[PDB]
RNA sequence: CUGCUGAUAAGGUCUUCAAAA
RNA sequence: AGCUCGAGCAAAUGACUCUUAAUCAUUGGG
RNA sequence: GGUGUACAUAUCUCCCUGUCACGGAGGGGU
RNA sequence: GUAGUACAUUCGCAAGAAUGAAACUCAAACGGAAUUGACGGGGACCCGCACAAGUGGUGGAGCAUGUUGCUUAAUUCGACGGUACACGAAAAACCUUACCUAGACUUGACAUCCUUGGCAAAAUUAUGGAAACAUAAUGGAGGUUAACCGAGUGACAGGUGGUGCAUGGUUGUCGUCAGCUCGUGUCGUGAGAUGUUGGGUUAAGUCCCGCAACGAGCGCAACCCUUAUCGUUAGUUACAUUGUCUAGCGAGACUGCUAAUGCAAAUUGGAGGAAGGAAGGGAUGACGUCAAAUCAUCAUGCCCCUUAUGUCUAGGGCUGCAAACGUGCUACAAUGGCCAAUACAAACAGUCGCCAGCUUGUAAAAGUGAGCAAAUCUGUAAAGUUGGUCUCAGUUCGGAUUGAGGGCUGCAAUUCGUCCUCAUGAAGUCGGAAUCACUAGUAAUCGCGAAUCAGCUAUGUCGCGGUGAAUACGUUCUCG
RNA sequence: GGCCGUAACUAUAACGGUCCUAAG
């Protein structure tokens, strides 16, 4: 049947949130919680190339501040610091000129087991007609070679243009999801095929998190440095 | 705050969901500038919100 | 009909009545949430990605 | 199919007469989960049996409720058309709890003035063995004892 | 321990493939 | 009226369903 | 009486059942 | 299949027996054996408010709301057994709104790409106006065009238009039931089997023994939240009858000790303990079935419209009405109606708000007007207790319907808001065949709060507390 | 012995309802 969302779950408990700010009145509440959003969808749909695995946000009553992590982020710096400037103005003109803006960019360590760009590899080559059981059995593959515990990957929709939609779905290691200590990390991304929609869902599970708190925190950033600069 | 599930039907099948403005109360009686200097460099966290009321 | 009916709705009308709250994310009309101004839809959709801080699930 | 018999809560005894049957036939009479309600319409009724029989209350309440005690129960039991009975020796606390329910429900239903001399009436013609649950009381028995052929056979 | 207990319009998806990693 | 004595069939249009049948209404047609 | 002589059949409503029939409750028509 | 049929022949009193085709038609056959499921008005075992034992209802009446049908210019669309029908819709007078009538518009109400300038868009006042929109005004923040304000300009924008049987996402159901599989190995020509079956124990494929199986994954359980006792931290805006209360951390309950029997898991009883053997409740819902629901939250393949199926506005409509069903409220009453005095909550919410007090009014409310950005101020607790009165009646029950006078919100209350007062006073006296929910603070019953909200016969939805029951012998029957 | 209705071109009625008789 139908399962609650494996982050929704976490959420509060051993995972914290991705915007952390508190704003003035009601008004101001719906403002904030769209320019956010606006943003991270800048970030994940544009750039792509990048694999930014994830944007956090965090905001006072008049600065904002923005972490990228990205597994690539030379294409986010760009040649000699031009494509920097780009982005900064295109998250200037989203939120507005009168806020200060600290933009800051992390390199993510040990970006495979990572389920938002395992998801994203997975989406840009089933839109690149790649045939699916390679491109999940690689996948599936590098993710495990990347030293991490199961991961379970369900591609469902029109599959291989066929006009009976199926799903398939690779488990290959143990993914407790009822467990609430385990670190299962879910995403989920579309690629637009020429016949339609496919959804694929990567649960990712990274261990046991022993150590009680809600994060406060690096999750699988730390393994190398995660220094990377544009900040003031 | 109460949330249907669904995108069209079944109203009896909703979710929950909380938000918790957790308070606390510290009074100092006299501070001078050499505990308000300070604390001028305490940096609270953006979650942590203040209410000072001199 | 959904982009003339937003554009309608963020431009003020003459009466102050007429006035009505659509989602802010998506189009939606009924079942808005005033104090986050996002239909229950896309309200779902922000607490499971952790967008709304302090927005967990309940046990009671 | 449960496999499992039900636990039993105390009873309680009254704190007045020091009678469980009293708090019993107070929760009897409960409506509404009014127990102020229903111990006023107990009392009162007791007290004007108190004016009616010049004899303990207590003692009529016992005198009537063993009356109407009843001994055989009619299980109903199809096979193929209509049903027929099977009389079986029902125990102690069952026998109470059903002279207590058919004393409530014919007292419910007596012709005269307020609840209190409804049940309080109802007790005094049931303590000489001439009412309406004696009436219930001697019609179960008389088709109990009509039908003591099938008793052999329950399932 | 043998009461009674009858019927359900037509045609239809759904495996694309291992060549291989 | 196309047929049997405005009616009922026949025909058509839609509703209905994955599509039909059946059903539902409407309907021209002397 | 709509059909055979107030009756039955038939008609309508509600139960029953996945649905229909059967079955059960109620109503009306010379 | 025709068909053991037809013709001819032999036997027989007769029924018939023996012999026995073809024309025509199909791609297979009431073919054989075996395998996996499903099913059985076939057995064995085990579960669930399933049956049983009780409580309170529904079907009968009035009303609210939804649906079917019919009507209409439209009565927008979707949901249709369980798993639709107080459902989408957590607010239809205008807007919402997607429908009808009518008045107006065309790279457009909104957006990008391009050649190009910015020395505007608003808002409001006039006239025409049902308002859209037109002609004139203050010509406007700013920052030289940043955003936006434009001209030119064709790609195009736009669609709540169709297809949920092309899809992603999300969800209902079996079902919180205990199942669903895989790797290696072995058996079989093969589908396939073993493990997963067998014996004990559980809510459990939970665990332990046995065993051609050895292991593993998802599911189960625990980890998460809350309630029940206590310690510590802190004492204001709580307490201040001094240790309640609030919220961080921690202790505590682990079949831990004991007796019985079992190989062992484990089952039952006792002690101490606030709590005993999943301590109560919640979150948590496997593979898959129903081509289950949603293109009308959103996204999207394909088809269709492109001076119209796109856009603005005014009016009407979604509120109709011989009827039928579902879900609820109110009752048919002395366990009660009305009047007076009066005691005891929790949770939540509040600066276009909560509104204390006072004055006015029969009252809805109006005016004045403090307090509160809140453990501080505000949001009257009711059932309950006592007293008075009614005295079993279609009534001092019951409030529907109907006429009149007012209050509030709002440009605007006729279609179509709700409240108060006065007046009228339908049905209904326990509801047929047949059905629903519930195993303790549960059913029943009484109030309080919040969400969407200018306002709303929400009697609906989500929460909180006060009083507070009855029954479970058992699986013969009934559904799963 | 009668009467009435009834099958997806028409036609008919395998079938159904009912009255009477000793039986049709
Ligand atoms: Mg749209
Ligand atoms: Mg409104
Ligand atoms: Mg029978
Ligand atoms: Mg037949
Ligand atoms: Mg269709
Ligand atoms: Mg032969
Ligand atoms: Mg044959
Ligand atoms: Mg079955
Ligand atoms: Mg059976
Ligand atoms: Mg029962
Ligand atoms: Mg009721
Ligand atoms: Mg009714
Ligand atoms: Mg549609
Ligand atoms: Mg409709
Ligand atoms: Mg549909
Ligand atoms: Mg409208
Ligand atoms: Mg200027
Ligand atoms: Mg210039
Ligand atoms: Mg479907
Ligand atoms: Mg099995
Ligand atoms: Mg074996
Ligand atoms: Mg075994
Ligand atoms: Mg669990
Ligand atoms: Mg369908
Ligand atoms: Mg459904
Ligand atoms: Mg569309
Ligand atoms: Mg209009
Ligand atoms: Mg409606
Ligand atoms: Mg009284
Ligand atoms: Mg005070
Ligand atoms: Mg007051
Ligand atoms: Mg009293
Ligand atoms: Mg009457
Ligand atoms: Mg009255
Ligand atoms: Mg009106
Ligand atoms: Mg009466
Ligand atoms: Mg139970
Ligand atoms: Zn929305």
């Amino acid at each position: 049947g139908q399962k609650v969302n494996s982050n929704g779950l976490r959420f509060g408990i051993n995972k914290n949130w991705i915007s952390r700010w508190t704003a003035n009145s009601h008004a101001q509440t719906a403002k904030w919680l769209i320019e956010d959003e606006k943003i991270r969808n800048l970030f994940f749909v544009n750039y792509r190339n990048a694999q930014v695995s994830n944007v956090e946000i965090e905001r006072t009553q008049a600065t904002v501040d923005v972490f990228v992590y990205a597994a690539q982020p030379a294409f986010l710096i760009g040649s000699e610091n031009k494509n920097i400037q780009k982005i900064t103005k295109q998250i200037k003109q989203i939120i507005g000129r009168t806020t200060n803006l600290d933009l800051t960019i992390n390199e993510i360590g040990s970006p495979m087991l990572s389920a938002r760009i395992i998801a994203r590899d997975l989406a840009n080559a089933i839109e690149a007609r790649v045939p699916l059981r390679t491109a999940m059995r690689q996948s599936l593959i590098k993710v495990l070679k990347a030293g991490a515990n199961g991961i379970k990957v369900l591609v469902s929709g029109r599959l291989n243009g066929a006009e009976i939609a199926r799903d398939k779905m690779y488990i290959e290691g143990n993914m407790p999801l009822s467990t609430l200590r385990a670190d299962i990390d879910y995403a989920l991304e579309k690629a637009q095929t020429t016949y339609g929609v496919i959804g694929v869902k990567v649960w990712i599970n990274r261990g046991m998190i022993y150590t009680k708190g809600l994060n406060r925190t690096p999750a699988h950033i730390l393994h190398p440095q995660k220094k990377q600069p544009n900040r003031q | 705050i109460t949330i249907i599930r669904s995108p069209h039907v079944d109203k009896a099948s909703r979710e929950q969901f909380e938000k918790n403005r957790h308070k606390r109360l510290m009074i100092l009686v006299d501070v001078n500038q050499g505990a308000i200097d300070s604390l001028k460099r305490i940096k609270i966290p953006v979650g942590v919100t203040l209410r000072f009321s001199k | 009909a959904k982009k003339s009916l937003k554009v309608k709705q963020t431009r003020i009308p003459k009466f102050a009545v007429r006035a009505y709250t659509r989602c802010q994310r998506c189009g939606r009309a009924r079942a808005v949430l005033s104090h986050f101004g996002v239909c229950r839809l896309c309200f779902r959709e922000l607490a499971y990605a952790g967008a709304i801080p302090g927005v967990k699930k309940a046990s009671w | 199919m449960r496999k499992n018999r039900a636990p039993k809560r105390t009873v309680l005894p009254d704190p007045v007469f020091n009678n469980t049957l009293v708090t019993r036939i107070i929760n009897v009479i409960m409506e509404d989960g009014k127990k102020g309600l229903a111990q006023r319409i107990l009392y009162g009724a007791f007290d004007l049996i108190e004016q009616r029989t010049k004899e303990k209350p207590l003692t009529v309440f016992e005198r009537a409720v063993g009356n109407v005690m009843p001994r055989l129960e009619l299980r109903v039991r199809r096979i193929a058309g209509s049903n027929y009975q099977v009389p079986t020796e029902v125990p102690q606390d069952r026998k109470i709890a059903l002279a207590l329910r058919w004393i409530a429900m014919f007292a419910r239903k007596r012709h005269e003035k307020t609840m209190l001399e409804k049940i309080a009436n109802e007790i005094i013609d049931a303590s000489n063995n001439t009412g309406a649950a004696i009436k219930k009381k001697d019609d179960t028995h008389k088709m109990a004892e009509a039908n003591k052929a099938f008793a052999h056979m329950r399932w």
